């Protein structure tokens, strides 16, 4: 799973 | 004067059954488990308060003798709960509450109503929304929002406003909601924006729109937000809720404008093969999306659980693609659309995914790409899982 | 040869249900968490197994090729619950298990056929019963039996069958239920009686059995109970229960057989006002019934928390009384009367009380007794709360 | 809490 933000 | 007043079953049971839903489980300060009960002028008052949400609802009530008390919450709550459609005489006799319906008799100790604290005044109602529109754009972003305390900058969901336009969002780092709507200002136009629970929200949305329009208090002009508070205001129900302090992520920069390929498919089938299909996969580990030639092939599993596919038609435009998701955001996207039928739209297998309600435009675009993005109230960018 | 069937998808997702009720979600032994597949001469068996309880059931198949296999319950389960309704094409392949239906498409891992228990033989038919008679006389003394498994002897229901005759019984020591009930035995003049353990047995009959008759298993004749364990025949399924080694206490001496007093009312009024009075009373271990000139007076609880009280009419033979039970006890054997009236009968406040349906002969209730015991199907004989 | 046997 990739992520929009951190 | 000690408190004296009749009231109608449902109504006190109704107001009791809501205020007690914001009551604190096993509080620090032992006033907050409890109800504040105040009658004057044809009415009660009904309070609860454990300094980070507020419930305050009045009923009718016929009054024999203006007065306050406060009573164990949770008791008031189970015992209202099971009261017989009669009248519920409610009498403040020295250190206890009498309290009749029927051949049923109750006398329950008061509680420090000095110890008590004091409500919180809300801010300036800013503005005014209908109450369905409002249910439905909140229900649609909070899903978006973090579920983890430990990561308390994820769990709010943002509130912009800037005049007669509301924008709500929300995010986990790994799904966006965002929810354009318009509302009426009951005060100078304002361009503000907050951070309010999502848990919090959501309850107000489900179980305190009473009536038909919702009324938000944030303040006015230029102190809007100020006040770290946030009203919401009904017809006879207001509470009131901290709002976070925390920064909300920029999303406006990605949100995609254009997309090289697009996919719409209907909601309902398309969820049904997903909770289908994912029960093999590892614990919601990921759902496969083959695109290719106007049918959508879905797959998951390993091979030592087991592993499924299943086919759907789908109306698939641009080039080839094989994207996987996480099945639960996946379905909480497309549970949040409230329409027949989904558009996707992607860019590679590695970069966020927008869904959104089908569009007529939708339809009529065919090709080979690439294609504009189409302007929707609603849309819920959902990240992509990284494939072998 | 490997299994190749096609089914129908309501039969075999029905059958998959019932059997996989069983297993457990965290299997101690592995092959003990498999359903097994066995398809022959049109017809598929499947069955389960945990070397206490064994469920097996045959449904219609269109068998392209005999053959068995063993596959996860729990998966196989969830996957035949949330396929469409179309028919279901099972083919077993090497290691694994092809089970398609309409579009969806599943592939699941074999499990270790060789090393899977075979299932016990079901003993010699006993007799026959009616099922939803059976289930209700279950259901109703399972709410007696107690569910400490250090005090084995109380967690099993027993069942004695005389002829034509069956007693179901349950106890914890505080409470006795015992329902008598007609049945059809196949040899006359038996004369057994076994221990079966009561959470499997309530199950069991909570989930239901399809058909009008119900055969039981138990035995012949002087055998009956010595195969160690019960064994029950329903329209397409068969099961076996392992009996408890312990001995079920003696209570036919604790039935009383006179009355000095005797109480009827209504279930439904009596199990509200419980319900309601015991509310403030949190220690949930006492209620106070004053009976008197044919009113029942309810009370309970405690200054720290609350005092509730109530009256209700009653139909009172006999001298005033005053008798405390635990609230949870009164509401299990109200629960279980499944009549309009309950019919008390009481001696002392320090000895047992027995809650039965209420009789014609009840309403003829006159004089100050003594009142000799009714016969009745169904008891439940109630110990009372010691009062100060 | 009595027993009506043990
Ligand atoms: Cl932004
Ligand atoms: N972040
Ligand atoms: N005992």
């Amino acid at each position: 799973q990739e992520s929009l933000f951190a | 004067t000690d408190l004296k007043v009749r009231l109608v079953r449902d109504d006190f049971a109704d107001a009791v059954a809501w205020v007690a839903r914001s009551l604190p489980s096993r509080p620090t300060v032992p006033v907050l488990a409890g109800v504040l009960l105040t009658g004057s002028d044809d009415g009660l008052t009904i309070s609860s308060f454990d300094y980070e949400v507020s419930a305050e609802v009045q009923i009718p009530a016929e009054i024999a003798a203006p007065g306050t008390v406060l009573v164990s919450g949770r008791l008031l709550s189970e015992i209202t709960r099971a009261l017989p459609n009669k009248p519920v005489d409610l009498s403040v006799e020295g250190t206890r509450v009498s309290l009749t319906c029927g051949s049923a008799r109750f006398s329950l100790p008061t509680m420090a109503v000095e110890d008590y604290p004091a409500l919180p005044e809300l801010p300036a109602e800013t503005g005014s929304v209908p109450a369905d529109l409002f249910a439905e754009a909140i229900g649609q972003v909070a899903v978006a929002a973090g579920r983890d305390d430990t990561l308390p900058m994820l769990t709010g969901i943002r509130v912009e406003i800037s005049g007669d336009r509301m924008v709500l969002a929300a995010t986990d780092r790994f799904r966006l909601a965002v929810r354009e709507l318009t509302w009426t200002t009951k005060t100078p136009d304002v361009e503000a924006a907050v951070l309010v629970p999502a848990k919090t929200l959501a309850e107000a949305a489900k179980t305190g729109l009473d009536g038909s329009e919702v009324q938000l208090a944030l303040g006015a002009g230029p102190s809007v937000g100020q006040d770290g508070l946030l009203g919401i205001r009904s017809e006879g129900k207001r509470s009131t809720t901290r709002l976070l302090d925390a920064e909300f992520p920029k999303f406006r920069q990605l949100l995609p404008t254009e997309h090289t390929a697009m996919a719409t498919i209907g909601v309902g089938e398309l969820t049904e093969a997903i909770k289908r299909v994912a029960l093999v996969a590892d614990r919601g580990a990921q759902v496969r999306m083959e695109f290719a030639d106007d049918v959508l092939h879905l797959s998951a599993g390993a091979d030592d659980v087991g592993r499924a596919e299943e086919d759907l038609p789908v109306s698939f435009s641009g080039e080839p693609l094989t994207i996987a998701f996480n099945p639960g955001y996946l379905t909480d996207g497309l549970g949040a659309l409230h329409s027949e039928r989904v558009t996707f739209g992607f860019t590679t297998p590695s970069k966020p995914a927008v869904l959104r309600p089908a569009t007529e435009a939708d339809a009529a675009l065919n090709g080979n790409g690439p294609f504009p993005a189409a302007e929707t109230d609603y849309v819920y960018l959902l990240m992509p899982v990284r494939l072998p």
